[PDB]
């Protein structure tokens, strides 16, 4: 009933309502501080038909706090660091508390889409999407199709 | 066979999409791999005809050695046409004309009486690299009709 | 069977059977890749040597041509000589070789060609047909790259379940 629990529960229902095309979220059945996300790889983007899961950390400074976001996924990407959490500017210092549940998932969803150079997580992303893009889609073509042996147990 | 298109997603219908991922990255690999056996067939079948259509070249040259070594002037000429005759063995015969193919039609041309041209080195050089330039264009528009081929009975089991 | 033949039959298929058919079709992809190489290689390092044999053949033809008895044979050895078809050769060769060898021995002539001519335009020939050949390379790589890209869009055209999700 506190003002951040109830702001979140309403992220739920707009996720259960009018969910963004390639994202489901939902809290845990017994606490609302946390959030099983899932999202799915745009077309056209090397992360295309890969089903990322995510794992989403509240606290009660939300919607004034950006949430502490990071991937359960195997990730190659520039921007992901290797311990799954994400350096996106929304995150970090652009946090508007006009952002729900819905847009977070979509703004990482359209970091698979064009990604941001000079934010090196994994140098090994980051230069090989400069130099070698084959090498650079041959890894992330390999996050993908490890993505898909989860069954989604966390959806239900 | 589940969806709900206004209701979010459901672990049947990400297994489901999973599934079908599954085989879109399939078919790209099998589509990939059976034009490359196409092409194992175009390239063993060339390698078959070009190695058997040398048996004329091969064996009317050790016909103009058999002519020219028993008029032979230099004895480290007849011994190289002895080699020739002697091979018994096409691969290994093809290659020894191949590389001194300059020296042996040299021969033949200074023992039979007649005027071995000069620039003949130079001559031959560019004559084998014509004749092989002309069978590699011809095989790569071959794999372009036979990979075209391949993939427009692909498209046409689609529609 | 063991492979799900059409995207409507893999609802039938579970996870660990998919990875074992994407695994197997990747795998001989990429090792067919390796094959392909060294075959087209070995392709044209045969191609090289049976033009060696061969054309050393057409070179005797050359030296003596200008210097024959006959029309009829005049016109049979400049034949050999402008089939630029190295299959056509090596049936001309093989064919008349009986012909061939006695007309390089018996009509024994002289040195009258454009020795010079002609080396400038084979080599005018050579540089054009490594820009031939490079050009219909690339059109097999696009072909390849076109084709394979518009097979891929039919499979999610045909998706039901990427219709579900992009909507």
């Amino acid at each position: 009933s506190t003002p951040a629990r109830r702001r979140l529960m309403r992220d739920f229902k707009r996720m259960k309502e009018d969910s963004p095309p390639g994202v489901s979220a939902s809290p845990l059945p017994d606490n609302v501080m946390i959030w099983n996300a899932m999202i799915i790889g745009p077309a056209d983007t090397p992360y295309e038909d890969g089903t990322f899961r995510l794992l989403l950390e509240f606290d009660e400074e939300y919607p004034n706090k950006p949430p502490h976001v990071k991937f359960l996924s195997e990730m190659f990407h520039p921007n992901v660091y290797a311990n799954g959490e994400i350096c996106l500017d929304i995150l970090q210092n652009r946090w508007t508390p006009t952002y729900d549940v819905a847009s977070i998932l979509t703004s990482i969803q359209s970091l698979f889409n064009d990604p941001n150079p000079a934010s090196p997580a994994n140098v090994e992303a980051a230069t090989l999407f400069q130099d070698h893009k084959s090498q650079y889609v041959k890894r992330v073509k390999e996050t993908v199709e490890k993505s898909w042996e989860d069954d989604m147990e966390d959806m239900a | 066979e589940l969806s709900d298109p206004s209701e979010p997603l459901t672990q049947k219908d990400v297994i489901a999409f999973q599934k079908e991922a599954l085989f879109r990255c399939l078919n790209k690999w099998r589509v990939k791999a059976n034009q490359l056996v196409e092409e194992n067939e175009v390239l063993a079948a060339g390698l078959s005809k070009t190695t058997e259509s040398v048996s004329g070249c091969c064996s009317s040259i050790v016909v103009l050695a058999r002519s020219v070594v028993e008029d032979c002037s230099d004895e480290q000429d007849k011994r190289f046409l002895q080699q020739l005759i002697n091979t018994e063995d096409e691969h290994t015969l093809t290659q020894i004309i191949s590389n001194n193919s300059a020296r042996i039609c040299e021969l033949i041309l200074k023992t039979s009486g007649s005027n071995i041209s000069d620039n003949i080195g130079r001559l031959q050089e560019l004559e084998s690299l014509t004749l092989t330039l002309q069978k590699l264009l011809k095989s790569s528009e071959n794999k372009l009709k036979k990979a075209t081929e391949y993939y427009e009975n692909i498209i046409a089991q689609y529609d």
